[PDB]
């Protein structure tokens, strides 16, 4: 203009959006229980 | 290591070095706890590295 403002407005550019956190629960996977040597015992059936 | 870690533990007689060097060993361990459960590592990201 005359006092040196701009007659055409300025870009009004746009913000980023706030983003959504993620997690996730990795899984493991070991070994199972294997079946140890067995022994003979002296008692009989109902008793063990 | 971890073992002669258990043979200075479990006297109950040891120098001031060995007392010093069970102390690292636990301060060590110590701080892989925190460094594990501050970035959290649910052990197969973990033991995999």
């Amino acid at each position: 203009t005359i006092d040196g403002q701009p007659l055409s407005l300025s870009l009004y550019a746009t913000p980023a959006d706030p983003s959504m956190l993620l997690s996730a629960a990795i899984t493991a996977s070991q070994g199972g229980g294997d079946l140890p040597h067995a022994v003979m015992p002296m008692y009989r059936f109902p008793v063990i | 290591t971890f073992d002669d870690f258990m043979i200075i533990a479990a006297n109950r007689d040891r120098s001031e070095n060995e007392t010093s060097n069970m102390v690292a060993f636990c301060q060590v361990l110590g701080q892989l706890s925190l460094i594990v459960r501050n970035i959290g590592l649910s052990e197969n990201e973990l033991t995999l590295l």
